[PDB]
Order: structure tokens, then sequence, then C-alpha cells
DNA sequence: GGCACAGGTTCAGAGCAGGCGT
DNA sequence: ACGCCTGCTCTGAACCTGTGCC
């Protein structure tokens, strides 16, 4: 009687979505036994069992619905309801996440067993169709994986194979949708960093970006799809740009904190070597981005801003070596190396890119226009400022450790 | 030359009356400090007193650096033995009190203490401060001049404790480098655990401190991660200190309760979830209490028409 | 009393309620003592953000504490408690109290209540600590608040102030660090009364802080 | 041509980075 | 070089446009 009417079903679905959304906003939902957390925990898990089973038992490829009713596909909605459940149990019932997976041995093994299902579902979604793929259901599978990924223990085998698989999906598949691509790379980094520094990764993305977008000089050979496959004309240009430089920032956040704690002190030698190795690797990252023909939005601003922040960390570093190097005779071949590349490869290409972007010149409320353009005129100078203040502490360094570091600089 | 272990204190009471330079007083007291190691504990306090009254015309940095570095080592060794308590608590205390009665007459003593216990850069705060340094500070909050200065340091440090560790626990690169030195909530709580042997001065500072953190970092952004979590975490702490404090010190748990009620009652001008959530777990652990504090809940009810509903309910 | 309850729980015009509020305060002289408390709460629930000085000013004049004399002291305590609970809960009231004492710096005949309130408000409310001490110096410099007041406060209102032990002495310590023997005289007399009337702990704190002066000051 | 989601934009203020008196 | 004041940077909220689809 009820199974015949499809509308009746997508009612009692929408109802369930409304209940779980209500539980997020206030610690409790609407009706009776909607305050007693025990009973809500009971039901959530009892709802979960069935919603999981529907999606399991019935895929989205068995539809006879068309676009209007695939916008509210009974499959799709049950994954959105999953997403909020997995979400909002971590908000409240983080203790009973074991009892929660006992409904579906420690927490991590159950995690993996439950992951594989969605993983394979997503993979079948993606691999099968190209033409009119489920953007939404693929994307919020990605979102459920993201939410739940954070319950794996970071040294567990299941975490390792997750990341391997994660990066492997990013390495293989085409997938023209950018918000989709955005979500994957986000998940990749969020997983990756709590195993190690994500720096070669940033390098790799920049080399592919450099490959795809082209180059400033209008004659440099670049193509490197080989690294990571989910990077496009459309995708990398506004998006993987902001994210790859976003992830560089979190590098230099850590590096600023490193140097603050180091200058407190005066163990040291390994930490300096580590910092310089970091900086050297991501100076290759900055190299590939600079050579790129970056568009003129937040993409260009966030490169130039992060070149400032690269140079500012290099300023804190050089001014650090001045305090201490007077006492011994310091600057090991580590720092000489770094300074060499920051002069030889980095600084002059900073100039050729900013000059190219400002060379690039191809209805306006007067007040708003004045406010906008004189805001946007700061960062070409803040880069020339930041470079010349590097050169300052390098001339200071040259004198106050007895090494002429201006023999490198042009 | 070697000092008669018996009357080393009496020898150090003689350089009290001679006029000396810095180098001279420094030499004599750093030897009197080498001598704490090779003694019974119960005679260290009066020796510390006769060091401080000498240090009044000599080195203060040195006197208090010595007492701190010594008890820091002591408490760490007591900890890893646990992994002589019922008297180790008498000494730490009697000392904090003996250094109190001096910073009372010697306002420069306090300033040198405080300078010594600056965060500044967070790398000095991961070699400086302690489970003993902090009982000492949270006694010091009783001096009228000094309350405020002290608290402000503790509070601001508290946050960094969350911010280092939070930014640290984002990253594996950082966890590789730093060998994780116990963090600042832990320390403050180990004070509270120590507290039992009833050095009841520290308590004024705790309670003062505790509502400072929640009143400071309360939910009001919520009617990010950066400006959210190390303020909630801070709030949690406030709450955490007081509840643990309330469990231990039967004397205080009248005026924890009133000081809560105060902030609960007339507001909902500002949000107060946190205070009710504490108020729960206070009364959940040992609600005999409100039988002793009955006048005060009586005169929370005389505002229970003006109070908004979600508050009144809970 | 009950009338007050009823007119609180009926459905009315505010100007009417104001009118009757004054019909109290004109006869606030004339309440039987037991009943003082219960009124005063109403008056301080009958406060808006804008009604405040007016009402406190009249009341601050109207209220005696001299007139009111074992049930007496109990009822007085009840009083200060009720006030205590009010002032607890309206930042507007505490600040405004003090603005309507310092506007009565002019008549050097202002009364006992204008201490006891400060000390209370110092103890109770902390945001004001600087402000009471500013006012107390500025007012005592002026040839207002003196001996005859401070003597009278601690001869009858010890049991009120017993509680505010630490409050009096935070003050006394603030006053002796000054110039102007007028001020320091007051800060001393503070210590003498503090030590006469309070607990043994207060006595210890007196001699504690006296020493602190003697060795530093 | 109207109907609808996404972007960026201006705001509005919290809360701390850093120039400037003794 | 420590204390005091200000103004800048972040952060999210809400506003309304701007452009894609049927």
């Amino acid at each position: 009687v009820l199974r015949s009417s499809n509308e009746f079903m997508r009612y009692a679905v929408n109802v369930a979505l409304q209940k779980v959304q209500q539980l997020k906003e206030t610690g409790h939902v609407s009706g009776p036994d909607g305050q007693n957390p025990e009973k809500i925990f009971q039901n959530l898990c009892d709802l979960t069992r069935v919603l999981l089973w529907r999606y399991t038992s019935i895929p989205t490829s068995v539809e006879e619905s068309g676009k209007k009713e695939k916008g509210k596909s009974i499959s799709l909605l049950c994954l959105e309801g999953l997403q909020k459940i997995f979400s909002a149990v971590q908000q409240f019932y983080q203790p009973k996440i074991q009892q929660f997976l006992r409904a579906l041995v420690s927490v991590t093994q159950r995690t993996a067993f439950q992951i594989r299902q969605f993983q394979r579902s997503l993979l079948n979604l993606l691999s099968s169709q190209e033409e009119d793929f489920n953007s939404k259901e693929a994307l919020l599978l990605v979102t459920v994986l993201t939410s739940l990924s954070k319950l794996l223990e970071p040294s567990s085998p299941q975490f390792v194979q997750m990341l391997s698989w994660t990066s492997k999906i990013c390495k293989e598949n085409s997938r023209e949708d950018a918000l989709f691509c955005k979500s994957l790379m986000n998940l990749l980094f969020s997983l990756h960093v709590s195993y190690k520094s994500p720096v070669i990764l940033l390098r790799d993305l920049s080399q592919d970006i450099h490959g795809h977008l082209g180059d400033i000089d209008q004659d440099v050979e670049v193509e490197k799809t080989n690294h990571f496959a989910i990077v496009n004309l459309r995708t990398a240009a506004p998006t993987v740009c902001l994210l790859v430089l976003s992830q560089a920032e979190k590098v230099l956040e850590e590096v600023d904190w490193l140097i603050t704690k180091l200058k407190g002190q005066v163990p040291n030698q390994p930490v300096e070597k580590a910092i310089i190795m970091q900086l050297g690797t991501l100076l290759t990252f900055f190299h590939e981005l600079v050579q790129t023909a970056l568009p003129s939005g937040s993409c260009v601003d966030t490169l130039l801003k992060d070149l400032c922040k690269m140079y500012t960390t290099l300023t804190a570093l050089v001014r650090y070596y001045l305090q201490v190097c007077q006492s011994s005779g310091g600057i090991p071949k580590n720092m000489e190396k770094l300074v060499k590349l920051s002069g030889s490869h980095l600084t002059p290409l900073c100039y050729s890119f900013i000059s190219y972007v400002q060379n690039k010149s191809k209805p306006a409320v007067v007040a708003t226009a004045m406010a906008r353009v004189l805001r946007e005129t700061k960062p070409i100078p803040n880069l020339i400022f930041a470079i010349e203040q590097y050169e300052k502490f390098l001339i200071h360094l040259s004198k106050k450790s007895k090494v002429s570091l201006m023999q490198h600089m042009k | 030359g070697r000092w008669d272990q018996q009357y080393v204190i009496q020898l150090t009471s003689m350089f009290k009356d001679v006029p000396l330079t810095a180098e001279e007083v420094e030499f004599v007291v750093e030897k009197a400090l080498s001598m704490f190691s090779k003694m019974n504990l119960q005679e260290i306090p009066p020796l510390v007193y006769q060091l401080l009254v000498l240090s009044s015309k000599g080195s203060r940095k040195s006197v208090l650096e010595g007492i701190i570095a010594f008890f820091s080592a002591l408490d760490k060794q007591h900890n890893e033995e646990q992994s002589p308590s019922g008297e180790l608590r008498h000494v730490e205390g009697t000392i904090i009190l003996h250094i109190v009665f001096a910073i009372k007459l010697d306002y420069e003593l306090g300033r040198e203490l405080v300078k010594h216990l600056k965060v500044g850069q967070q790398g000095d705060s991961n070699n400086n401060l302690s489970p003993f340094s902090i009982a000492l500070l949270l006694s010091v909050t009783r001096i009228q001049r000094f309350q405020d200065q002290v608290l402000d340091l503790l509070k601001t440090s508290v946050v960094k404790s969350f911010k280092d560790l939070q930014l640290l626990q984002g990253s594996k690169f950082l966890q590789n480098l730093v060998p994780h030195r116990s963090y600042v909530s832990t320390m403050i709580l180990e004070v509270v655990k120590n507290s039992v042997h009833s050095w009841d001065h520290v308590t004024q500072g705790l309670v003062e401190l505790g509502f400072i953190l929640m009143d400071s970092y309360g939910p009001k952004k919520v009617l990010p991660s950066l400006s959210r979590m190390p303020n909630q975490h801070a709030c949690k702490l406030g709450a955490n200190i007081l509840l643990e404090t309330f469990k231990i010190h039967e004397m205080i748990r009248q005026e924890i309760l009133e000081q809560v009620l105060n902030r609960v009652v007339t507001r909902a001008s500002s949000p107060i979830s946190h205070f009710l959530d504490l108020l729960s777990n206070i009364v959940m652990y040992a609600p005999l209490v409100l039988q002793s504090c009955s006048s005060k809940v009586t005169e929370a009810f005389d505002y229970l028409s003006f109070l908004p509903l979600q508050t009144v309910q809970r | 009393v009950p009338i007050l309850d009823v007119l609180s729980s009926l459905r009315l015009d505010p100007n009417f309620l104001l009118k009757v509020r004054q019909l109290v305060m004109d006869k606030l002289s004339s309440i039987r003592l037991e009943d003082l408390p219960v009124i005063i709460k109403f008056i301080l629930h009958s406060v808006t953000a804008m009604d405040t000085l007016e009402v406190i000013s009249e009341l601050r004049e109207k209220l005696d504490l001299q007139h009111c004399v074992s049930s007496g002291q109990s009822c007085i305590i009840l009083l200060f408690d009720v006030i205590k609970s009010a002032i607890r809960y309206e930042k507007t009231i505490s600040e405004a109290w003090i603005k309507a004492i310092e506007n009565t710096a002019s008549v050097s005949e202002h009364k006992v209540f204008d201490l006891v309130m400060l000390f209370i408000i110092y103890s109770t409310n902390t945001q004001t600590k600087k402000y009471i001490d500013r006012v107390l110096r500025n007012k005592i410099r002026s040839g207002c608040i003196q001996e005859q007041l401070l003597q009278s406060t601690f001869s009858v209102h010890y049991l009120v102030l017993k509680d505010m032990c630490s409050s009096i002495l935070s003050l006394a310590q603030s006053l002796l660090h000054s110039l102007d023997q007028s001020i320091i005289s007051f800060g001393s007399l503070l210590y003498k009364y503090a030590f006469k009337f309070f607990d043994t702990y207060c006595q210890q704190e007196v001699v504690g802080a006296l020493v602190t002066h003697i060795c530093s000051g």
C-alpha cells in the first residue's frame, strides 16, 4: 500500500532529515523522548541501520525517475542523513562511538569495515559514468568519508591504506567538477598532515598547475598531469591554487612558531636542518607557481602575499642567525644553500612575475572603485619591501658572521 | 671550605650583619643552597627565611631560582616514584608563606619573581614554571598590589598551553621535534591534587582564577577554531578546576556555589550555559551542600519570573 | 505589603505604579521595621535604566539606619541583604549610587549610610574599586567624611561590616600609601576599628599590614 | 524573460600587534 | 627597555547582485 506511493517515502525521509538537523542545533529534537540522550542514541542508531540498508540494497543506478525526482532520490537523501548522523554523533556522543559501530575488536577495525562500503559505492558511482555523474551524491560521500576519516587512529594500518587509496584516487581519475576535486584534495591534506609534512604534495600540485595553465615568458615547456590527475583548466585555476597556497601557509605557521621557540632558547642543530629542508622543498613549490601564468583574483594576491610570508620567515631566520652567529661563527652549509636558492632562483623571478601581472592591463561607483583599487595597490610594494628587508638582514648577516652573502645576489 | 652540616644556617645568619657586595652575598648563598640537598627537609624553611633577609641586600633572582629549581626536581622525582608526601606538602607551603611575608615588605622581590616567571616567548615558559612555582603565585594573588599582574600572566600563558598543543596536535612534523613537556592545565590541576594537605591560601587564587577564565572565554561568539576552541577549552578548564576544587576542599564549596549563582541569576543579558553546566556537575557530585547554602537558592527563585525559560528549566 | 504583591501581579499602566511607588517613599519614614525589606526590593525592581538616580537619590536621603533602634539588627541585616541582592544584579545601580553620593559632597551633613554603602559596594562590586577610593580621598580632603562618621559606623554597624573584613583593609592599605595626614589619619583609624571589633584573623591581618608599612613605607 | 544558488563585498566589532612616554 | 594607547587584521554575518537554466 505504502511501498507503491514513492512520494509517501520521500516524506518520511525528509521528516528524518528534519529530526537529525533539529538535534544538531539544540542538544534535543522535537517530540516526546527527544531530550533523554539514551533514547536519542538508541533511535539514531536504529534509524542508521535502515538508511544504510536502503542504500546498500538499492543503489542509485536502478532509478526510473529522471532529473526532477533524482534531485530528491531516496538513495541520495539517505546518504545526506548518514552524513549529518555521523557528523552530529561526533558533536555529542563521542564516548559511545564504539556502541555506535557495534550497531553496524576496537573502534578502528569496525571503521575500516564500514569505510570500504561507501568507498566502493563512490568508486562504482565514479568509474561507471562520466556523462551526467551524480555530483551531489559523489561529493557528500566524500563529505561522509571526511567526517568519519577523523576517527581512524593516525598510526593504524587502516589509516595508512585510507591515505594510500585517497592519494591513489587523486592520482588516477579525471572528474571535470571542481567543487568535487576541491573536496578530495581537502580530505587528502587533512588526512596526510597528521602522518607527515604535506610539502612534496604542494610541490606536485604546483608542477601540475605549472604544466596545465602554462608560463609567464610565453615560451617555457610545462606539462605534468603525470603527478595528480584531478587538476584542470577549470579546477586548479581559482581553487587548487588557493588550497595549495593555503596548505603552504599552514607550513609557515608551524615554521614561525618553530623560530619563536628557538630564539627563546638562546636539539637546535637538527631543528635548523629540518626547517631549512622544509623551506628548500617548498621554495621549489614557490618556483613552479611563480613561473605559472596565474589569473588576477585572490590566486595572484595569495601567491604574492605568501611570497611576503616566505621572505618574513626567512627574515626571522636571518635575524635569529645574527644573535647567535656572533658568539660562535655560525651559518652552516644548510643555511648558505637556502640563501643561495632564495637569491639565485627565487627573488628575480618574484620581480618578473609581479612586473608581468602589473604589465597585464586589458560602470564603476566612484567611492567603491577608489576604496577597491587603493586597497589592491599594497602587495607589489610589500613584496619589493619584503625582498629588500631580506637583503638588509643578509648584508647584516654577511658582515656579522664573516661571509659575503651579497656575492650570490644580483 | 666545607660547612658544618648542623649549623650551616647559623653561619649564613652571620653574613646578615656584615656589609657585603653582590659577588660576596652570591658566593655565600649559592653554597648555603648547595647545602639544602645534604639536609633533612624540616630545617630548609628557616634557612630559606635567613637566605631571603640576606638576599634583601643581595641576589633575589638566585634565591628564588634556587628554591624553584630544587622543589621542581623534588616534585618530578616524587611523581616518577609514584609511577614523604604528607610532609613534602608542609614544606612547599610553609616556604610559599615565608616568601609571602617577605614579598609583602620587599615589593622588588615580587617584581623579580614575576620577571623570572614571565612567558615572554613560549620557550622560556617550557623551562621556567611548575606545579610548585604556581602554588606560590596562586598564594601571591592575596597581596593587594600583586593579585592582578599574577593572574593576567597565568591566564595568558594558559591560552598558549592550548595554542602550542592545539597547533602541535594539528601536525606530525612538530610532534617529531618537541619532546612533549607536561602542559599547563595538567600542572594547575596537580596543584589542586597536592592542595589536599590544606594550604588554604592558594584557594582564593584558584576560585578568583577559575571564574576569570569562564567570564573571559565564555560562549558569546556562540549565542572558528582560532578564537573559539582555546577559549572554550579555557572555559572547560575554569569549570574543571572549580569542580575538582569543590570535591576536595569542604571549606570553599559554599562560595564556589554562591559565585556561580551570582553570574547565573541576573544575566541572560549575556549567555550562561557554561555556569549551569558546571552548576549541574557541582551539585551532581555532592548536592548535600545546598542544604548548607539554602538562603542563596531561595533568593535565585525570587528572580524566577524575570529569568528566561531555558535557564529556569535547567 | 500584599497590595504590593497584588499590584505587581495585576494588569496595569506604569505611570500609576510610579505614582503609588512615591506614595510609598513619602511614608518610607512610616513603615513598621519588619516590613522595610520587602518594599525596597519592589523599588529596585520598579527601577528602569532611566528611573535610577531619581529614586536612589530620594531613597539615599530618605533611608536612616539611625532611626531603626535584637530584632532591629536582624531586620537591618535583612535590609542590606535585599539591597545586597539588588546591587548584585544591576551595574546601572552600583555606579549610579556613587554618582548620587558625590553629588552630595556639597552638604558636609551627609550620613552613615554613605560609608556603609561604599564599603558594601567595594566588597560586593569590584569594578568600582578605583572609583570609591578616588571619591573617598576627594570627599575626605573636602572636610567631609571624618572621625564622627567612621567612629559611629563601627560602634553600631560592626556586625554588618564583620563580613566586609578584607574590604575595609584593602582600602586602609590604599589610604596610608598617600600624602596628607588627613587621609593617613583616616586609613589609621580604619586599622584601629578593624582591630577592635572584628575576628582574631582580622587582628593578625591588621598587624601583618602595619609591619608591611613599617618596613617598606 | 523570470527563478534561483553562489560569489564576493561591506560591515561591525573583538581582540591583540606594535609605535610611542619615562 | 617596560607600560599605554591605538589601529590593524581576522572572522563571520548579511546583502544583494551576478549569471546560468528552462
